[PDB]
């Protein structure tokens, strides 16, 4: 019924933990919202910001349409100011 | 008796804790953006 | 006192089945949290209540309760005063804490039994007649009350009825229905299209007629059972215990939840579509008439006018021969309403009526109930699950309706569930087969 | 004779019976039989009928063009919407057939039986001494028929809006329903889904943990299934190397080591799923739907961005705009 | 041709359900 | 990709005259227009008479011209037939009607103006959504 | 020697076992469960399907996914550092990369978590039937994840990873398969109902056909852990079914060997099925209704009107569901019924 590790309840009430992960937990939240609010996540991931869907007037889709010369044509894509 | 920190639960539980609160964190933020 | 070895914790409230006094509280505390919703929610409601705006359109299900009762409404269902909703709000949230005070009361400081600390209220199970009594005095109880409508609508001011002759008003009844075979001739009514059974009173007099009846009914019985036990049979039929009278009480409230689900569904008197939104059925009647209206303008004979199938594009034949609306919308041919009836003769829905009786109010009516039908996402998209947002809106016909078939099955299931318990409670095997006297084992072989 | 009925009520309520006839099956066995018989004819022999009132027959039935993939038993006519029509109620049969009568009949007969059926499934544990509640768990898959066959219709205000009674008439039921209510997106049917995989999940689960996990006492060319005899005193496997094994694919504290709280969930899992699936299609029997997120994420300028829900909604417009070809006069459907 | 098919395997399923509840073998207990 | 003041240009009069509305109007407007009007006209339709949208040119060959803030706003106070042969205030909301129509009570010239506003800028930003129906959603 | 001393630290009994299985399954796993959840809050579907597909872009847990790739890409691996990708990562994630990658990944551990199980079985000794069971999960992430859209054109006809991005391939297969009408579709489903009320009903039988070991009324405390009796009456089961359907279990092997095949042949099942989907060898038609429907025009069975709802699927989802194809749709040529 046991093993070696430092039973859980015991961990999650040890006043150490909360001095520890006080710090910790919070730390992580900040970084990850910073992560959104200044932008960085729509580089990391080509995600489109809401004024980058469409070029002011085309109302057509920067669809991919060919594999190899993909990245190439992607790039264009973005080159409309989309 | 006399426990160990670093354990491999330890890991594990880490691999899964630790992005989880930066998501949670990042996703929260989402709430606010807007047009 | 009460732990473990009693019952389990997820089974805690029912370690208080045999703590008269500790099962009292619970009672006074929760209902407490009834008079707390009521009177909270009615404040709520208020604080985002808009006047000129239908209440249908503003997920409103209290405030259109007290309306019907005539209170702060008038002419077409035109809101006039907000202070009885207010009033009737405040007063609640008021007794919530008197009776809660009550409550945590009788469950952490006084009597953890009743027994001893008076033998009036101290009771005992199987004590077919303090039952009987306690009974009798809640017959007497919801009695009177059956009695405090009959008289808010004879003596203090009247009820809404859409039916009003001069148009949809407060109107105070002077001449309830008392004649037993009309009033007790619902009950014989069946529960089917066109003969609706209960849900089919369309009229005020019914009402508090039949509410005359119920008053004095329940009260007679409430004074019956204080003077009584229950005979042979009804000894010898049900069992007697804690949880066999929740049983039976669960049953009741679900079937009660069920017609209740197709009251506010069906009924357009006792639920104003002035205040909740228009029924199903006329909803769909009043797309037939919008359009049947329009094309009329534009010239053409809806009498004789040839629809895809041949059947009649806007006026055709019911089974038995009356002349309703024609499209899908004649499974509603049943529907009745203040504002298409004076379009109805003798044989139903009439050519020179409708040719050119068709008034003004009647043609927005129409538009106005054919846009606000009982469609809805869960979300409050009001329209068809294709539809686009925008008009944010789900009838208050909808959300009752729904809610309360969830309340009424899970209670047919509680029901079900603790009728099953008390009866091997009883006869004494609800914890398992008896390892030694294994009843099955001294059955002969089926094979 | 010790009392007639006395011995009647003696032998009905007989636990010695080899099908127990109960109280409830007094009513049961011959509703089931009147619904058993009328739909083994309707179904092979019935003529074509006008579900959707319109005056456009639909034939069902094997005799009539159908095979057992395709066939069904036609609802009745939409012109008689909720209105009860009993055979009496027909100047002659020929009418009854033609406006779906027979599926009235069925039904009806069906749901009282299948009911009853219930109230069986207490009966006989009660003269038996076990504990009841086993037709609790039978009252998730009844709630739905009921659901399928009674509240839908008359949420909707007529019969002719039952599911049919057939395969393929089924599966019209489905992709109709998903147009009109958009099913798949509601947490209810969600729910009902998690049930029935979860289930068929466990069931799997279990069944196997359990089959691994069994003590030998049976040969190498011999079926492991002869090591058990009818009526055992002790268990015929190891649930302690069973909760072992699962113990360590996942982790131990998520794992059952108490049979009962294991056979609790084992049941407790699907019903509870399934009985939100049934109040699935009884709350959108009243037309509070799935969500609705229909143009919901747009950008800057306004434009509309699409998501799978959008996706989604296409396919269901051509479900909307396809379905009962013929019977729509209007542009909104309220019926 | 078709329909007779139907209802001959459907017949025989029937027919299948009488012998497997009125002709099973007899459940013996211990001693089986 | 934005909603810059060059699409919040829309025609004030019939006279070529146009005047510029400001996000604050623009939602403004699509607040007031579902709150007295995505009822029956939602998506630029007509659901109580599917021949008549608010299609940019539908209004231009209306009569009189109702493609501009003038044409429009004078339809919320004294609505008329696609020829103008008729008034049909009784049976459409209307400032001239507000008694039978409660929610145009509180509409003030200046929600009318933003209502009227949002019609015209809304097809600029949808296109042919704007004015067909489930075959553009 | 080193490799009996690697074995013996990872047959290690900790919480949360490793074992040789886990060097495979834990890495992917992991992986698959990651790229999902971060696909699903970050990475966009524009450029693959006109889509926005994470919360950034204001999906909620239902309108969310891991969009498959374009239809260009081919049946393309998209490796991060493929012809394609050219080891960018901005730009892989915007071709779709993250589907490949959480679709192999997950592939991988599934196997692993097979393995995991048959090595964990062989250690404890017992017998690998939790194995076989398993290999219906697998069969169906294969043929559906993997031999359908290998037959198809390319990923982009894989069932894209999200709730909502689900519910269009099922309107999918219904309207352009006809799925619903095909033989092994029914057994699956005959299986996972089915399935579905072995559990309910064994459960519930169980339950309140149980022994009191126990004077409490909450007997779940009243269970020996330690084997011994059987906790609840085998032989009372057997009488209640036998005498309220007719028939009734008699030999525990053989209930609980059948809980294990009925919802695993029925996946086994549902899978073929797919797998000639994936040719488009469908069972769309019955040849000898159309036949009669074309002669005679007042010939309806429920196939027919079912057939037409798949038409309407078919040409009003098919512009904004493969738009790789430009397709454009005159109103005019839209099928559609009266009004509607
Ligand atoms: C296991 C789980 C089992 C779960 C079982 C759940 C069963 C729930 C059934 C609800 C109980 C019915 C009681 C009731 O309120 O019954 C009332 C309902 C409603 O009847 C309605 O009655 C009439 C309503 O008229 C009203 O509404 C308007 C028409 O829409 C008009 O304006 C009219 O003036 C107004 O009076 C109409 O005829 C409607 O078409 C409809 O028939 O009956 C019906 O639909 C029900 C049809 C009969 C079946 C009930 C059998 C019960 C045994
Ligand atoms: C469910 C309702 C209910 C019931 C059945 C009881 C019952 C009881 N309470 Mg009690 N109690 C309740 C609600 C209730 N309480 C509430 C809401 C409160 C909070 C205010 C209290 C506060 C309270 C206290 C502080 C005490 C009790 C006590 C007692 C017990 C002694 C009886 C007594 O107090 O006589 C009181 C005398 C009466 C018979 C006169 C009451 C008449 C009132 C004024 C009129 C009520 C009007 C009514 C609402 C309308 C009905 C009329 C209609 C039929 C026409 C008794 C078991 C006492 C106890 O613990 O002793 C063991 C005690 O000390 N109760
Ligand atoms: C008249 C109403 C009523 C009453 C008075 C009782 C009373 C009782 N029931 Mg009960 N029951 C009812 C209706 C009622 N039931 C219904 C309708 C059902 C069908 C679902 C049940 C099903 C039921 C079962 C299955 C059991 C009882 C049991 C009991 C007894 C122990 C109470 C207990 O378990 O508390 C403990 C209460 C809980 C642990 C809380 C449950 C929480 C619910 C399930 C969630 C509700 C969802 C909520 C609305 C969402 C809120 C959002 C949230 C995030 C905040 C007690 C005598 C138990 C008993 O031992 O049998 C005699 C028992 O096992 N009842
Ligand atoms: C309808 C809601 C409700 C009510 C009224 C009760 C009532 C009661 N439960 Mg209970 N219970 C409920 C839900 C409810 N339960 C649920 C959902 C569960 C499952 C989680 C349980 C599980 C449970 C168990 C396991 C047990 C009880 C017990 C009891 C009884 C003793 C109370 C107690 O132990 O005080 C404990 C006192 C405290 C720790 C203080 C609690 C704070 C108070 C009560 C709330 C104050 C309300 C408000 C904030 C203040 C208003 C003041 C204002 C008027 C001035 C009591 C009759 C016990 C029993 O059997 O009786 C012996 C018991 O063992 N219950
Ligand atoms: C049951 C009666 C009932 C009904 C019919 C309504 C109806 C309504 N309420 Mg409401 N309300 C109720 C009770 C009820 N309420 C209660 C008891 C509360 C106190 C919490 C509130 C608090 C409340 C608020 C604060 C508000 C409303 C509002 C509204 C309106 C908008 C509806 C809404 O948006 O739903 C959306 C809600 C849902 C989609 C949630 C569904 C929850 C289900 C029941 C959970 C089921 C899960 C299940 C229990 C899990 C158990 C399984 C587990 C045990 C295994 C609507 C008219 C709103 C309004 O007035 O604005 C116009 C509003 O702001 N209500
Ligand atoms: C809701 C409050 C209430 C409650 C809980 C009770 C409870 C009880 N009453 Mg009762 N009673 C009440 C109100 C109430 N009464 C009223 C208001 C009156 C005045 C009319 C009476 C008059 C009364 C009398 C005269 C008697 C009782 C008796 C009894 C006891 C046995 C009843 C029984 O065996 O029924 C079971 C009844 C059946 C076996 C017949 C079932 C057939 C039903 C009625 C028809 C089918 C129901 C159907 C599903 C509903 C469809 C609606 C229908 C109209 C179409 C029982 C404790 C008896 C007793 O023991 O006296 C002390 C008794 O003689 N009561
Ligand atoms: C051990 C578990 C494991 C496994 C089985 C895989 C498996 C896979 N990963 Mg992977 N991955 C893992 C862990 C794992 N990963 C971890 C922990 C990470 C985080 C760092 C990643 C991060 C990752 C990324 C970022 C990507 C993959 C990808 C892939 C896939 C294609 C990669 C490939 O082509 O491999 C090639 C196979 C080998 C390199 C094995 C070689 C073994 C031989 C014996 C060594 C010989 C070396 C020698 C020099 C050769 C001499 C020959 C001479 C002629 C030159 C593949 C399914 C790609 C993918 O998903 O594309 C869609 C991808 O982009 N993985
Ligand atoms: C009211 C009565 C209603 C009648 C119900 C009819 C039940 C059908 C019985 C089928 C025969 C069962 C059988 O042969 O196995 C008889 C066996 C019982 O015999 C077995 O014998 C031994 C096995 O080596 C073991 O001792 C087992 O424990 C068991 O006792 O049943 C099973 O074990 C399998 C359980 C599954 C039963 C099938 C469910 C029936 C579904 C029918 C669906 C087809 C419908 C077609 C429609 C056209
Ligand atoms: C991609 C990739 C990668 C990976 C990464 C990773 C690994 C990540 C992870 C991630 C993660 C790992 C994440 C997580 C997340 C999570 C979340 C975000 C959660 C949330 C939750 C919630 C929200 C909850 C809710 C609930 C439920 C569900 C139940 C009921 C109750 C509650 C409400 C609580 C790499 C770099 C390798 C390479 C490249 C590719
Ligand atoms: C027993 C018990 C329990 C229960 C309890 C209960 C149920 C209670 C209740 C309670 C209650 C039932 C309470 C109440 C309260 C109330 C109050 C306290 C009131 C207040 C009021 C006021 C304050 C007024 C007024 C106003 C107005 C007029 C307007 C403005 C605003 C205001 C609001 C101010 C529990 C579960 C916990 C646990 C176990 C034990
Ligand atoms: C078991 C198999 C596991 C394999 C895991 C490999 C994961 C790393 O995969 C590796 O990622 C880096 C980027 O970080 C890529 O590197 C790529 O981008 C970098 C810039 O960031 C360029 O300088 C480089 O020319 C380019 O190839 C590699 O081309 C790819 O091979
Ligand atoms: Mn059959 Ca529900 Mn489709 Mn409108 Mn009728
Ligand atoms: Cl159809
Ligand atoms: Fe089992």
């Amino acid at each position: 019924g046991t093993t070696g590790e430092r039973p859980f309840s015991d961990i999650i009430t040890s006043v150490r933990y909360w001095v520890i992960h006080s710090i910790t937990i919070p730390a992580l939240f900040i970084a990850g919202w910073l992560f959104v609010s200044t932008g960085l996540a729509y580089d990391v991931f080509g995600t489109p910001r809401p004024d980058s869907y469409y070029a002011q007037e085309q109302r057509s889709i920067p669809l991919v349409t060919d594999r190899f010369e993909a990245k190439q044509q992607v790039e264009t894509f973005l080159e409309q100011l989309k | 008796v006399s426990y160990p920190i670093f354990t491999v639960r330890w890991v594990a539980v880490h691999t899964l804790a630790v992005p989880t609160i930066f998501f949670l964190g990042a996703i929260a933020a989402m709430q606010f953006i807007q047009r | 006192d009460q732990e473990s070895s009693g019952f389990a914790w997820w089974a805690g409230n029912a370690r208080l089945i045999n703590l008269s006094g500790k099962l009292l509280g619970a009672h006074v505390a929760h209902a407490g949290l009834i008079v707390f919703w009521a009177g909270a929610m009615t404040l709520f409601e208020l604080a985002h209540f808009i006047p000129e705006k239908p209440m249908y359109e503003q997920g409103l299900i209290l405030i259109p309760h007290i309306a019907t009762l005539g209170w702060g409404v008038g002419p077409g269902g035109e809101v006039v005063d907000t202070f009885p909703f207010f009033v009737v709000g405040v007063v609640h949230l008021i007794s919530s804490a008197v009776l809660g005070f009550g409550g945590v009361y009788h469950a952490i400081r006084g009597p953890e039994t009743l027994e001893e600390y008076s033998s009036f209220f101290g009771y005992d199970w199987k004590d077919k007649n303090k039952m009987t009594t306690i009974l009798g005095f809640h017959l007497i109880v919801l009695g009177i009350g059956a009695l405090l409508l009959v008289a808010k609508a004879m003596f203090f001011g009247g009820l809404y009825d859409t039916w009003a002759p001069g148009g949809g008003d407060v109107r105070v009844i002077t001449n309830p229905t008392l004649d037993p075979r009309v009033i007790f001739g619902y009950l014989l009514k069946s529960p089917f299209g066109g003969e609706g059974w209960i849900v089919s009173v369309n009229n005020l007099e019914d009402v508090v007629g039949g509410h005359i009846w119920i008053g004095l009914i329940c009260i007679a019985g409430g004074i019956w059972h204080i003077l009584t036990t229950p005979f042979g049979w009804a000894r010898r039929a049900f069992i007697w215990s804690g949880e066999a009278y929740l049983s039976y009480s669960l049953g009741a409230l679900s079937m009660m939840g069920f017609i209740a689900t197709c009251f506010v569904w069906f009924n357009n008197t006792v639920y104003p579509s002035e205040f909740y939104g228009p029924t199903g059925p006329e909803a769909s009647q009043a797309q037939a008439m919008t359009f049947l209206i329009r094309d009329q303008k534009l010239g053409a004979n809806v009498g004789s006018a040839q629809g895809p199938t041949g059947l009649g594009k806007y006026l055709m034949r019911s089974p038995t021969g009356e002349i309703i609306f024609g499209g899908e919308t004649m499974r509603f041919w049943d529907f009745r309403g203040p504002w298409l009836e004076p379009l109805r003769g003798p044989n139903g829905l009439d050519l020179n009526k409708i040719k050119n009786d068709i008034q003004p109010w009647q043609e927005r009516r129409a538009a106005e109930y054919m846009t606000h039908a009982p469609l809805g996402s869960l979300n409050s998209v009001g329209g068809v699950a294709t539809e686009i947002n925008s008009v944010n809106f789900v009838s208050p016909r909808s959300w009752l309706a729904t809610s309360h078939f969830v309340l009424a099955f899970f209670f047919l299931v509680g029901h079900l569930w603790h009728a099953g318990r008390a009866r091997a409670a009883a006869a004494g095997f609800e914890k398992g087969i008896d390892r030694e006297s294994e009843p099955v084992l001294s059955m002969p072989s089926l094979d | 004779s010790a009392n007639l009925w006395e011995r009647f009520c003696n032998w009905v309520t007989s636990t010695d019976n080899r099908l127990y006839v109960g109280w409830f099956g007094v009513i049961m066995i011959p509703t089931l039989l009147a619904a058993t018989i009328c739909f083994v004819i309707a179904f092979i022999a019935a003529p074509p009928v006008d579900i959707d009132g319109i005056r456009e027959p639909v034939s069902g039935s094997l005799l009539y063009g159908n095979n057992i993939i395709t066939g069904a038993v036609v609802p009745s006519s939409n012109a008689i919407g909720l209105h009860f029509y009993p055979i009496w109620e027909a100047a002659s049969l020929d009418e009854w057939l033609y406006n779906g009568g027979p599926y009235q009949l069925i039904i009806f007969h069906f749901l009282l039986g299948a009911s009853c059926y219930m109230g069986r499934q207490w009966e006989l544990s009660y003269r038996l001494g076990m504990r009841p509640w086993i037709c609790v768990a039978y009252s998730a898959p009844l709630a739905s028929a009921f659901a399928v066959f009674l509240i839908y219709p008359i949420g909707q205000g007529s019969f002719s809006d039952g599911m049919p009674l057939g395969i393929s008439g089924t599966f019209n039921f489905m992709i109709v329903f998903q147009a009109e209510h958009n099913i798949l997106m509601h947490p209810f049917h969600q729910l009902g889904v998690a049930g029935v995989f979860g289930g068929a999940l466990f069931c799997a689960m279990h069944g196997s943990l359990v089959t691994s996990s069994l003590i030998r006492e049976t040969t190498e060319t011999e079926s492991a299934n002869y090591g058990y005899k009818f009526g055992q005193e002790e268990e015929t496997y190891n649930i302690v190397a069973a909760h072992g094994y699962f113990g360590r694919l996942i982790f131990q504290y998520a794992s059952f080591n108490n049979s009962r709280s294991l056979h609790f969930f084992l049941a407790a899992w699907p019903v509870v799923g399934v009985w939100f699936t049934a109040l699935g299609i009884s709350t959108m029997a009243f037309n509070l739907n799935g969500f609705n997120f229909n143009h919901s994420v747009i950008d800057a300028k306004g434009n509309v961005i699409n998501t799978w829900a959008d996706i989604i909604n296409r396919a269901n417009l051509g479900m909307e705009v396809m379905h009962e070809r013929n019977a729509h006069n209007f542009p909104l459907d309220l019926a | 041709m078709e329909t007779i098919t139907y209802v001959f395997i459907f017949a025989c399923i029937i027919a299948l359900f009488f012998f497997a509840i009125f002709f099973r073998e007899p459940p013996r207990i211990t001693k089986k | 990709a934005e909603l810059t003041p060059e699409v919040l240009t829309v025609p004030l009069n019939s006279e070529g005259k146009t005047i510029t509305l400001t996000e604050k109007q623009y939602l403004e407007g699509k607040r007031l227009f579902q709150y007295a009007c995505a009822s029956c006209h939602v998506g630029g339709i007509t659901k109580t008479n599917p021949s008549l949208d608010l299609r940019t040119e539908t209004l231009a060959l209306a009569t009189p011209p109702r493609d501009n803030i003038e044409g429009l706003v004078d339809y919320m106070k004294n609505p008329t037939t696609y020829d103008g042969e008729q008034e049909i205030a009784e049976v459409h909301p209307s400032l001239r009607s507000a008694d039978i129509f409660p929610k145009m009570r509180n509409l003030t010239e200046k929600d009318l103006v933003a209502i009227a506003g949002h019609i015209l800028v809304e097809p600029k930003i949808l296109g042919d959504k704007w004015g067909g129906g489930k075959v553009y959603y | 020697g080193w490799f009996d001393i690697l074995d013996d630290w990872l047959k290690r009994d900790r919480f949360v076992f490793v074992g040789w299985s886990g060097i495979l399954l834990f890495p992917c796993a992991y992986l698959a469960l990651g790229g999902w959840l971060t696909g699903t809050t970050f990475v966009t579907s524009w450029y693959t399907h006109g889509l926005a597909s994470s919360y950034l872009e204001g999906c909620n847990f239902l309108t969310v996914a891991v969009s498959t790739p374009a239809n260009s890409m081919g049946h393309s691996l998209l490796l991060l550092w493929g012809p394609e990708a050219q080891g960018d990562f901005t730009r892989w994630c915007q071709l779709g990369g993250l589907w490949t990658f959480i679709a192999l990944h997950g592939a991988f551990g599934l196997i692993g978590f097979m393995l995991r199980q048959f090595e964990i079985a062989r250690l404890v000794g017992v017998r690998p039937y939790n194995a076989i069971a398993f290999s219906a999960p697998i069969a169906v992430f294969v043929s559906v994840f993997l031999i359908y859209p290998l037959g198809q054109s390319s990923w982009f006809f894989a069932p894209s990873f999200g709730v909502a991005a689900i519910f269009r391939f099922l309107l999918f297969f219904q309207g352009f398969h006809n799925w619903t009408l095909n033989p092994f579709h029914m057994m699956g489903v005959a299986g996972v109902l089915g399935g579905a009320l072995l559990c309910a009903i064994h459960g519930a039988t169980v339950e309140n056909t149980l022994f009191q070991d126990g004077e409490g009324a909450s007997t779940f405390r009243a269970f020996n852990p330690t084997q011994a009796e059987e906790t609840y009456s085998m032989v009372t089961a057997n009488r209640f079914w036998s005498q309220i359907f007719g028939i009734a279990f008699s030999n525990k092997r053989w209930l609980h060997f059948f809980m294990l095949f009925v919802p695993v042949t029925g996946l086994w099942m549902s899978a073929i099925g797919v797998v000639g989907l994936a040719l488009n060898l469908r069972s769309y038609d019955f040849i000898s209704q159309e036949i009669r429907a074309a002669e005679d025009p007042e010939f309806e069975t429920f196939y027919t009107k079912n057939l037409l709802l798949n038409e309407g699927i078919r040409a009003w989802m098919a512009p904004q569901d493969q738009p790789h194809e430009n397709f454009v749709f005159p109103e005019e040529v839209l099928p559609r019924g009266n009004a509607l």
